[PDB]
Formats: C-alpha cells, sequence, structure tokens
C-alpha cells in the first residue's frame, strides 16, 4: 500500500545523492527511454565516453530508479504518500520534487504499458452478418430454408483467429434477449454498490 | 407500480402463453412443468415430450410455445435467492388476468420445494468459464551426476497437471521458480480474503 | 512383440500404372509418357500405409538398372 | 499347396454361389458377407484368408482376361460342382469385377473423389448493404487423401461458375475424343 | 550381410536397403526407408521386368 | 550424431513421503532425415546395467572381422 | 583410462598453428566465450565477427573454427572437473602450448570460473520448463443462472517452455477459495520434502 | 549450493539398492568376465 | 472434498453392514486406485449391492481412498500410529479392524506406488543387430562394421490423448559413437562403484 522500501534496492539508489539533480534528470529521461524505445547496454558505453563514469553503477542506478517509478505508478499512491516514502532516502528537497514530478508526468503510459503483462485471454474484435435463404439442392429444386450467415473475430495474445457460423431468426432473437439482459444488470442496485463503495 | 422479475417488459414467449394455458387441464400442465424441470439438470426427455404431445392432441406449434415460456419464465425467477423474490410479491406480480389460480400452486412448489438445492447446485456450476484443475503430482530428484558436470547435487522437481478439458501437462520446475510460483500463490490468499473482508464492510451500510 | 528382422518397414503389395498426359490448361499438347507406382507398406505397429508416387521412363530405367545391380551384388555374397 | 482356392472345398456345393456372389458385390463396393452365416465351416483366422484368397484370384484372372481352358485348368482338383460354379460366376458379372479394377486404378494418386453436394441461395442483405440480391452456389466436396476422407466448402457467384464451367468444357472436348 | 543379433548367435542371409526421395513440387522433400530379401527382390525385379515388357509391345 | 545422460536420486513424490527410486535419464539426437529428432527415456537401475552389459557384448561383437 | 587430455594428431596441429599467434588476439575472445559456453546453439562469433577475425589470421574458416572447438572443448573439460587453476597451468603446458596461451587460460578460468559452474548447476535436460508465473484477481457478481453473488475468483497463467519446439505455450486455470488453499497445502508439502537437503 | 552434509546426507536414502545392485553386477561377472572364452 | 474430519469419520459408521471380509479387501484394493475405470465399478458395486445411492458410495470412497493414501505416504508400519488417526467414540470394534486390514497388505501399495511415479517415457525392451554393409551406390565394396539398436517406449496415456502410444525406434550407430557411449556408462559405473564402496 506504501512503498517501504527493501533496504537492498535501496543501496543502489546510493549513486544519485552524490550525483547533482543536473544528471538526475537525464538518468530519469533514460528510465523513460528505457521503458518505451527498451534497454540498450551500449548507452552505458556511451554514458562512459561522453562522461567518464564507471558502467556498472550506472547502470544499478538507471535501474533502481526505473523500478521505484514502475512499482509507484503501479498502485496510483497519493503524492503525500510518495514525499513521506522517499524521505528516508536522505535525498535533497529538489531532488525529491524532481522525482515525485517525473514520477506524476509518466503514469497513465505506464499504466498502459504495463497491462500487457496479464494473462492474454480470447477478446471481441469485428462481427459481421450476412443473411441468405436455401433455394435449391441436388435433391430438392424448390425450398425455403432463411438461415443468417456470421462470422466472428477473435484476438488471442496478438492473432487474429476466425470463426464461420449460422442461426435461425428464433436463436437470434433468444441471442439479443439474453445479451440485453447481459447489460442490464450494470444499472441495477447490486452492481452499483460494488462498484461504488470500492472507489 | 412495481417492475416484475420477468423484465420491464414482458417476453412474448410468457405473454402468449398465458392465452394458451387457459383451457389445459392441471395434469397436462403438470406433467409439462415435470419435463421442463428435468429439462434444468441437462437430461434428454424430448421422447417423452412427444408421447405427450401424441396423446393430448396438441399441434407441435402450441407446445413449443407453451414449453418455451414455462422454461423462460422458470429460468428468470431461479436467477434470484428466495430473500430476493418473496411468495406474496411472486403471486401477486402473477396476479390471475390470463392466469389460472390453481396452477401458481405448482409454480410455488417447483420453486420452493426440495429440488430448489438441487437447481441451485447445478445452476452454481453454470458459473464457470476456464478448466478448473484435476489433479496435481509432483516428484522430487538430486541430481548426481551429469554429462557436462561430474558431480551436479541441484534440486529438482517434477510436476504433472491435468485439467477438467481433458487437457495433460508435464514439465520441469526448479527451486526458485517453485518459490516465485508459491510467493504469488500465498499473496493471491492474502488479496482474497481482504475482498472477503471488504464485501461484508464495504456493502452493508 | 520383438522380431530382428523388421527394423523399419516391409512393403506387402506393389501395384503399378502406364499412361500418359495428353492436356493441360497450360498447354493443350503436353503428350509426354509417364509411369506412376503405389506401395502399401507395413510398420512395426502391423498397420498398412499407402504412399504412391510418379516416375518418368528414364528414371524408371535407373531405377531397374539399380535394383538389376543390387539383385547381383547381394547375390554374389 | 495348389491354387488359393484349395481352402473352398470344406463348404458343400449347396452355399458355393452365396458366398462367391456376395464376396463379388463387397468387392464392388458392396457389403461383404458376414461370419455368422458359414461360421461353422471356417476359422475366422483363416475366414479371413479364404476371402482374400477368392478376391485376389477373382481380380487377377478377371484382370488378365485369360481363356477359357487356363481358367479351367486350374480348377481341376476341386471339388466334381464347385468348378461350374466359378466358371459361371466368372462368365456372368466379369464387367462389374472389371469396371471395379479400373476404378482402383485412379486410386494410384495422393487423392480421389469421393462424391460432392451443392446449394444454390439467394444474398438478400448485408451488414454493408440492405440491396445485395446476389445468388451464391456453394459446393461441397469429400475428397480422400492418404487413408481419411477431407471435406472442403467452396463459394462461387456467376462469374467463378462460369470460368469454371467454361474450364471443365474445354477439358470435356478433349475428354470425349480421347475415347 | 547381416552376422547376429541379441538372440541369434551367426546368420548370414543378406539384405538390402533402398531410401526414397519423394516430395510434391514445391514442398519439403519426404524420406522412405525399406528392407528387402532375396525372394522380394527378385519379385520386384520380375514385375519392372514386366512393366518394361508393356512398355515395349505398346509401339506397335 | 550426439547424447546426454543425467544420474539422479528421488527423494520423494505425490504419494510417498520418503523414497531413494534411483533413476537415469537420456537423450538422444537423432538424425531422423533431413530435420533433427530428440528422443527421451528414462531407465531403471537393472535396466542401465542389463544396457551396458548388451553394448559391451555388442562392442564384442563388432570387432569379430575386423 | 587415465588420461585427462585425449592427445590425438588432431591436437598436435592444434598446438602447432596456436603456439605462433602472439598474445595481443588470444584474451578477446577467449573471455567472450566462457559467458556463452553454456550454450550450442552457435559461438560468440557473428558472421561478420568470425571474418574479421578472419581475416585478422588471414587463414581460412576451418583452422580458426577448429581452434576455437579446441579451446571450447579444454573449457568443457574443466569445467566438468571443476579444476583448480594450478591443474590447467600443469597440464595445458605439458602438451607444447608456450605460455602466453596457458596465462591466457589460467587468468580467465580463475575470472569466471565459478559462474559457469553455476550457470551449468541450473541447466535442464527434460523438454519442458516452467518459465513465467502471472495470475489475475478478479470478483464474479452475476451470471445467466444466478444472481446477487459476491464470490472471488483467481486465474493463474504458466509459462511453459517448449524447448523441443523452441516455442513457448501459456496455460490458462481458475481457482476458488478452497481450491487455491489446496494448492497452496500441495505446495507447502513440495516444500518440506526440499527441506529435508539442509 | 547443496552443502557437503547434503552430500552425505545422500548416502542416507540410494544405499537401499545401491548395496545389493553392486554386490549383484560383481556377482553378475560369473557370466560377464569369469568365463566368456569356453 | 473435506479434511480428515468428523463428517468422513461419522460417514464410516457404515461399513459393518458387509457379513464378508472379501468385499471389504476388494473395496480397500480398489479405492487405494482411485481412477475412472476404477471408481465406476465401485459405484456400480456398492449401488447395487447395498441398495444406497450415489453420495453414500462417492463420500466413502472419499474417506477410504483418503485413508488408504494417507497411510501408504506416512509409512505408518506400526498398528499403534494409525490408532493415533481416530476419536475415541468412533467405532472401535472396526478401528481395530480398519487397522489389521492396512497393515496387512501394506507392502503392496508402497510397491505398486513407485511404479505409477511420473517420468519421461520409459524403456521396456531393447533389441540389436550388428550388420555389415558390403556394397553401396557409391561405392562397389567394402566390409565395415554396423549397428542397429532398435527399442521400445511407454508413454504415459495421458500426456498423449486417449491412445495408448507404444512406439519403437531405430538408431544406426558406428564405431566411435558406441566407444564414447561405453566411456561415459562405464564412467558412470565407476562412479556408482565408488559411491558404494565409500
Amino acid at each position: 500500500m506504501l512503498l517501504e522500501l527493501s533496504e537492498e534496492h535501496k543501496e543502489h539508489l546510493a549513486f544519485l545523492p552524490q550525483v547533482d539533480s543536473a544528471v538526475v534528470a537525464e538518468f530519469g529521461r533514460i528510465a523513460v527511454e528505457f521503458l518505451r524505445r527498451g534497454a540498450n547496454p551500449k548507452i552505458y558505453e556511451g554514458a562512459a565516453r561522453k562522461l567518464n563514469v564507471s558502467s556498472d553503477t550506472v547502470q544499478h542506478g538507471v535501474e533502481g530508479l526505473t523500478y521505484l517509478l514502475t512499482e509507484s505508478s503501479k498502485l496510483m499512491i497519493s503524492e503525500l504518500d510518495f514525499q513521506d516514502s522517499v524521505f528516508v532516502l536522505g535525498f535533497s528537497e529538489e531532488l525529491n520534487k524532481l522525482l515525485l514530478q517525473l514520477y506524476l508526468d509518466n503514469r497513465k503510459e505506464i499504466r498502459t504499458i504495463l497491462s500487457e503483462l496479464a494473462p492474454s485471454l480470447p477478446s471481441y474484435h469485428n462481427l459481421e452478418w450476412r443473411l441468405d435463404v436455401q433455394l435449391a439442392s441436388r435433391s430438392l429444386r424448390q425450398q425455403i430454408k432463411p438461415a443468417v450467415t456470421i462470422k466472428l473475430h477473435l484476438n488471442q495474445n496478438g492473432d487474429h483467429n476466425t470463426k464461420v457460423l449460422q442461426t435461425d431468426p428464433a436463436t437470434l432473437l433468444h441471442l439479443v434477449q439474453q445479451l440485453e439482459q447481459a447489460l442490464e444488470e450494470m444499472k441495477t442496485n447490486h452492481c452499483r454498490r460494488v462498484v461504488r463503495n470500492i472507489k | 407500480g412495481r417492475v416484475s422479475f420477468l423484465g420491464a417488459q414482458l417476453p412474448p414467449e410468457v405473454a402468449a402463453m398465458a392465452r394458451l394455458l387457459g383451457d389445459l387441464d392441471r395434469s397436462t400442465f403438470r406433467k409439462l412443468l415435470k419435463f421442463v424441470v428435468s429439462s434444468l439438470q441437462g437430461e434428454d426427455c424430448r421422447e417423452a415430450v412427444q408421447r405427450l404431445g401424441v396423446s393430448a392432441n396438441l399441434p407441435e406449434e402450441q407446445l413449443g410455445a407453451l414449453l418455451a415460456g414455462m422454461h423462460t419464465l422458470l429460468q428468470q425467477a431461479l436467477r434470484l435467492p428466495p430473500t430476493s423474490l418473496k411468495p406474496d410479491t411472486f403471486r401477486d406480480q402473477l396476479q390471475e388476468l390470463c392466469i389460472p389460480q390453481d396452477l401458481v400452486g405448482d409454480l410455488a412448489s417447483v420453486v420452493f420445494g426440495s429440488q430448489r438445492p438441487l437447481l441451485d447446485s447445478v445452476a452454481q456450476q453454470q458459473g464457470a468459464w476456464l478448466p478448473h484443475v484435476a489433479d496435481f503430482r509432483w516428484r522430487v530428484d538430486v541430481a548426481i551426476s551429469t554429462s557436462a558436470l561430474a558431480r551436479s547435487l541441484q534440486p529438482s522437481v517434477l510436476m504433472q497437471l491435468k485439467l477438467s478439458d481433458g487437457s495433460a501437462y508435464r514439465f520441469e520446475v526448479p527451486t526458485a521458480k517453485f518459490q516465485e510460483l508459491r510467493y504469488s500463490v500465498a499473496l493471491v490468499l492474502k488479496e482474497m480474503a481482504d475482498l472477503e473482508k471488504r464485501c461484508e464492510r464495504r456493502l452493508q451500510d | 512383440l520383438d522380431a530382428k528382422s523388421d527394423v523399419t518397414n516391409q512393403l506387402v503389395d506393389f501395384q503399378w500404372k502406364l499412361g500418359m498426359a495428353v492436356s493441360s490448361d497450360t498447354c493443350r499438347s503436353l503428350k509426354y509418357p509417364y509411369v506412376a507406382v503405389m506401395l502399401k507398406v507395413a510398420d512395426h505397429s502391423g498397420q498398412v500405409k499407402t504412399k504412391c508416387f510418379e516416375m518418368t521412363i528414364p528414371q524408371f530405367q535407373n531405377f531397374y538398372r539399380q535394383f538389376k545391380e543390387i539383385a547381383a551384388v547381394i547375390e554374389t555374397v | 499347396e495348389g491354387t488359393p482356392l484349395w481352402r473352398l472345398q470344406k463348404l458343400p456345393a449347396e452355399l458355393g454361389p452365396q458366398l462367391l456372389h456376395k464376396i463379388i458385390d463387397g468387392i464392388c463396393g458392396r457389403a461383404y458377407p458376414v461370419y455368422q452365416d458359414y461360421h461353422t465351416v471356417w476359422e475366422s483366422e483363416e475366414w479371413m484368408h479364404v476371402l482374400e484368397d477368392i478376391a485376389k484370384f477373382f481380380k487377377a484372372i478377371v484382370g488378365k482376361n485369360l481363356p477359357d481352358e487356363e481358367i479351367f485348368q486350374q480348377l481341376n482338383q476341386l471339388n466334381s460342382l464347385h468348378q461350374e460354379t466359378i466358371m459361371k460366376c466368372v462368365k456372368s458379372r466379369k464387367d462389374e469385377i472389371k469396371q471395379a479394377l479400373s476404378r482402383e486404378i485412379v486410386a494410384i494418386s495422393s487423392a480421389q473423389l469421393q462424391d460432392f453436394d451443392w446449394q444454390v441461395k439467394l444474398a438478400l442483405s448485408s451488414d454493408k448493404i440492405a440491396a445485395l440480391r446476389m445468388p451464391l452456389l456453394s459446393l461441397h466436396l469429400d475428397v480422400k487423401e492418404n487413408g481419411e476422407v477431407k471435406p472442403y466448402s467452396i463459394e462461387m457467384s456467376r462469374e467463378e461458375l462460369q470460368n469454371l464451367i467454361q474450364s471443365l468444357e474445354a477439358a470435356n472436348k478433349v475428354v470425349l475424343q480421347l475415347k | 550381410g547381416k552376422s547376429q543379433s541379441r538372440h541369434s548367435a551367426q546368420i548370414h542371409t543378406p539384405v538390402a536397403i533402398i531410401e526414397l526421395e519423394l516430395g510434391k513440387y514445391g514442398q519439403e522433400s519426404e524420406f522412405l526407408c525399406l528392407e528387402f530379401d532375396e525372394v522380394k527382390v527378385n519379385q520386384i525385379l520380375k514385375t519392372l521386368s514386366e512393366v518394361e515388357e508393356s512398355i515395349s509391345t505398346l509401339i506397335s | 550424431i550426439d547424447m546426454e545422460w543425467k544420474f539422479g536420486v528421488t527423494s520423494g513424490s505425490s504419494e510417498l513421503e520418503k523414497v531413494g527410486s534411483i533413476f537415469l535419464q537420456l537423450k538422444l539426437v537423432v538424425k531422423k532425415g533431413n530435420q533433427t529428432e530428440n528422443v527421451y527415456i528414462e531407465l531403471t537401475l537393472p535396466q542401465f546395467y542389463s544396457f551396458l552389459h548388451e553394448m559391451e557384448r555388442v562392442r564384442t561383437s563388432m570387432e569379430c572381422f575386423c | 583410462a587415465a588420461l585427462i587430455l585425449r592427445e590425438s594428431p588432431s591436437m598436435k596441429k592444434a598446438v602447432s598453428l596456436i603456439n605462433a599467434i602472439d598474445t595481443g588476439r588470444f584474451p578477446r575472445l577467449l573471455t567472450r566465450i566462457l559467458q556463452k559456453l553454456h550454450l550450442k546453439a552457435e559461438s560468440s562469433f557473428s558472421e561478420e565477427e568470425e571474418e574479421k577475425l578472419q581475416a585478422a589470421f588471414s587463414l581460412e574458416k576451418q583452422d580458426l573454427h577448429l581452434v576455437l572447438e579446441t579451446i571450447s572443448f579444454i573449457l568443457e573439460q574443466a569445467v566438468y572437473h571443476n579444476v583448480k587453476p594450478a591443474a590447467l597451468q600443469q597440464q595445458l603446458e605439458n602438451i607444447h602450448l608456450r605460455q602466453d596461451k596457458a596465462e591466457a587460460f589460467v587468468n580467465t578460468w580463475s575470472s569466471m570460473g565459478q559462474e559457469t559452474v553455476e550457470k551449468f548447476r541450473q541447466r535442464i535436460l527434460a523438454p519442458c520448463k516452467l518459465e513465467t508465473v502471472g495470475w489475475q484477481l478478479n470478483l464474479q457478481m452475476a451470471h445467466s443462472a444466478q444472481a446477487k453473488l459476491k464470490s472471488p475468483q483467481a486465474v493463474l497463467q504458466l509459462g511453459v517452455n517448449n524447448e523441443d519446439s523452441k516455442s513457448l505455450e501459456k496455460v490458462l486455470v481458475e481457482f476458488s477459495h478452497k481450491e487455491l488453499f489446496d494448492f497452496y497445502n500441495k505446495l507447502e508439502t513440495i516444500q518440506a520434502q526440499l527441506d529435508s537437503l539442509t | 549450493r547443496l552443502t557437503a552434509s547434503s552430500v552425505g546426507q545422500i548416502v542416507g536414502l540410494c544405499s537401499a539398492e545401491i548395496k545389493q545392485i553392486v554386490s549383484e553386477y560383481a556377482e553378475k561377472q560369473s557370466e560377464l568376465s569369469a568365463e566368456e572364452s569356453p | 472434498m473435506a479434511a480428515l474430519t468428523a463428517e468422513h469419520f461419522a460417514a464410516l459408521q457404515s461399513l459393518l453392514k458387509a457379513s464378508s471380509k472379501d468385499v471389504v479387501r476388494q473395496l480397500c484394493q480398489e479405492s487405494f486406485s482411485s481412477s475412472a475405470l476404477g471408481l465406476k465399478k465401485l459405484l456400480d458395486v456398492t449401488c447395487s449391492s447395498l441398495s444406497v445411492t450415489q453420495e453414500e458410495a462417492e463420500e466413502l470412497l472419499q474417506a477410504l481412498h483418503r485413508l488408504t493414501r494417507l497411510v501408504a505416504f506416512r509409512d505408518l508400519s506400526s498398528a499403534e500410529a494409525i490408532l493415533a488417526l481416530f476419536p475415541e467414540n468412533f467405532h472401535q470394534n472396526l478401528k481395530n479392524l480398519l487397522t489389521k486390514i492396512i497393515l496387512e497388505h501394506v507392502s503392496t501399495w508402497r510397491t505398486e506406488a513407485q511404479a505409477n511415479q511420473i517420468s519421461l517415457p520409459r524403456l521396456v525392451d531393447l533389441d540389436w543387430r550388428v550388420d555389415i554393409k558390403t556394397s553401396s551406390d557409391s561405392i562397389s565394396r567394402m566390409a565395415v562394421p554396423t549397428c542397429l539398436l532398435q527399442m521400445k517406449i511407454q508413454e504415459d496415456p495421458s500426456l498423449c490423448g486417449d491412445k495408448p502410444s507404444i512406439s519403437a525406434v531405430t538408431v544406426e550407430l558406428s564405431k566411435e559413437t558406441l566407444d564414447t557411449m561405453l566411456d561415459g556408462l562405464g564412467r558412470i559405473r565407476d562412479q556408482l562403484s565408488a559411491v558404494a564402496s565409500k
């Protein structure tokens, strides 16, 4: 509920306090880059070349800051709780404000990234319907057998899957009648109480 | 000035049935109700229905509508628990217009009879989407030697899992991954307990 | 159920046909000879498969010559 | 041990034609004779052997189109009555056996067509438009490949159907003159 | 040329192994392996000889 | 083409709390035509010993002619 | 019978060729291998990397590939026996290897030897492994045949890596409170089994 | 890693069948090693 | 379904209805082997003979199978150990009967369990046939040893579907591969012998 940090993880945050906020902002930008465009340790070589700074501790610091951002956006905890949490790191008030602002400005994008880690389940994408009536066959020449053709599209873990079906008017009416009941419960007292008292 | 449990607007199936059952006797109706109930547990009882239709000289077009009306009415009735549906409101909604007085007794007996626990038990079994675990067997080994290592001495666990879908899975599982799995299970138990606590406290206000 | 004689396969019957292709959608005078073969073979399970393929005249005569050489070599020792 | 029909002697002269003709019917595509009709005269594990022997002997005799005498001489050591039954059976329905043999020749291929059914329909309206009125032909195929029957389905409109008919008629112009 | 097996201690009967490269155009090739002895090899040779004779007699 | 093995000891299972059943696992990289296949097997102690003796016999019989 | 080294004409040729190259090109690739000796799909040397290394040596790919194979085999033997660096220093020099190669070998072995054996210790032989764990927590409130529910439910996803097919499948499982408690008890029993090896 | 006690502890289980199997294999030498050149 | 509770034990207050112990032993030897094929025979026997519904058979099977599995798992070779698992008020004239029944036939369950352990496919039989390659298409003649090892495999029916899936394999070896095989297996055998003598 509150980020009561781990000691071993805290030890990796010791690099930043001995570093000015000017490079802490760059490290935060690097964390955003690692989330979005991916991680490349060659950037450690670039940082060493452009600053003569060891790659190992820079990697430790960037990964620790990124982990802090991820587990802070993962809960949507309020700003006061975050300020209380980082008060133990012995960080400058300006650096604390910079960390809080950087966390604040990139919560929704992170939570959009994290939502792809949940189990992947079949999901509705699109539906197409065609109406046809059978008129002739190889055994009967004059017939009337109306049917409704359905092409159902589902997405599973990023792929497109298709199903071909068929139905009759009465079954279609039953389907509509049941699915209308499906989305009529969310307007009832029980669902309203459940969805309101929680948040 | 109340909303019936059968939806704000009565489905055509039950509304039409109201006129149809106004001439049928009580015994044939009771037999049809028995057949409908036997259908709700998943048993096939088509032949008995066909025999009844043949015996009573009933067109299929009317028997089907009557069966659909009864099935839909009972299905909507059984969704709610008896706490949310009292007999008083039940027969008040069942209001005589186009309704017999002698059949509501049968309706109440079937809904509030000794069969209700069975219907709820099977009804409870309808709330499932994904497979459930059927069995769990394991075997822990202690690797002593290997082709790529004279003495390994690495504990390992072999796991086999079967699911109600008929799927069987067998795989290895090292120790660290096992610890991760155990911690995840414990965390899920804790969060489920939290939700169980919150349900009573956050909805009885 | 363990016998050394049968290891992989043993064909049980051998059928063939002779015919030539006369015409095709992309060519109305294709007109080349060919020879086909049908093999039904049995594995250790005791079942019977059915494998069929098609050959040409040069390939068939190569096949026959190779089987002739095999017969000679197996006979000598 | 002589001709493969040597195992047929145990069966008396009276129950020969039924067995033989029902076997030929089984070869052509109908059912085969059942065990519970002649069980007393043979054992199952050898009943299968005699069944196969009769079938293969008949197929070979019909395919190679032997003369009367050579077929007659091979049956010299059989029963005094079975010989004429066999020869009359060959004389009667040789053409059916030839037709079955010719059909089996087409079995030399990756897949064969077994049977089909077509359904015609009138598409009235769809989600895209409500004035479709599109006639559509559905073609169902049951094609046997390897050792299994695989169903297929094809949906065609008037243009595709016309092109297919044109190509098949082009092929038929060759088939008809090849006979 | 066979020598012996687990239980049998002396054998001399020879065999032949043939592997067929089969494949439909534009698809990965399959392989088929077979076993033979003297009698079956002779039978196959006779069948191929009949095939050759049929090829020869149909030119005229 | 290639082979691997693993020799270990069991110390429990789903239905027995304590047991010391020994076992051996093998992987055989067999060239199934142009492709490659892996064959995974498990052996018990007597079966492994019999297999080793049979391989010794095969080595004896395989160097008779030359 | 008693030979840690399988000396053969291939190794004689290998020592003849290897002993010529200077010490300025040896350590880099050799250290590049120890981190990737636990894999046999390919070496740490891409097409272009082995091309430039070949250009530097200016010999056919066969020779450098064979030399790399011999070094990899030596390292595999060393990790198989978990030898102390002194054993290497003593024994490799016995087979006509110049001292620069021996020092490059021994320093690297001392550097990251125990990491290699720890990496191999977690190696697996079975074709299926569990790689990832994920779960989701939901509350179910109503369905077609019942209403007014307050029942929690849980879902677990298991990442099973089908190493045989070089592909990954996923298993979707569903639980209630009682089933999850039984699963937890089973896992606790397995844990108690693993605690007898302290 | 498995501590040296575990290496010793493993003896407490596998000795049930190792003792008999090694002894029998040494006894199996009657048909393997003792007489193979009759 | 439940744990070791009073529900099971009180429900087990119905086992004296039988007159012969043969039915009791049949129930004992089919409950310990719980399975879909082996459960149905118990269902039929109970329903047909004892004139009861399905619940009285299912819960009783649950109790008896759990007892058998628990005693086999713990290896309770002393009668007093089993005595610790029962309440005072539960029928003692039946508790002693169950204790004696368990004691008499424990070894069968202890041994048969080891044959059902999960594992990779297991060898059941093998055969080999040495062969000589006299001639080939690309060479007119030679005389080269060759080996053809054939093996039999039984896989668990569950892991393959509804089939028994018993397969046979054949591998054609040469001298060097056989030598490496034998050297490795002899090394393993020497390790085992050293462990035995240590």
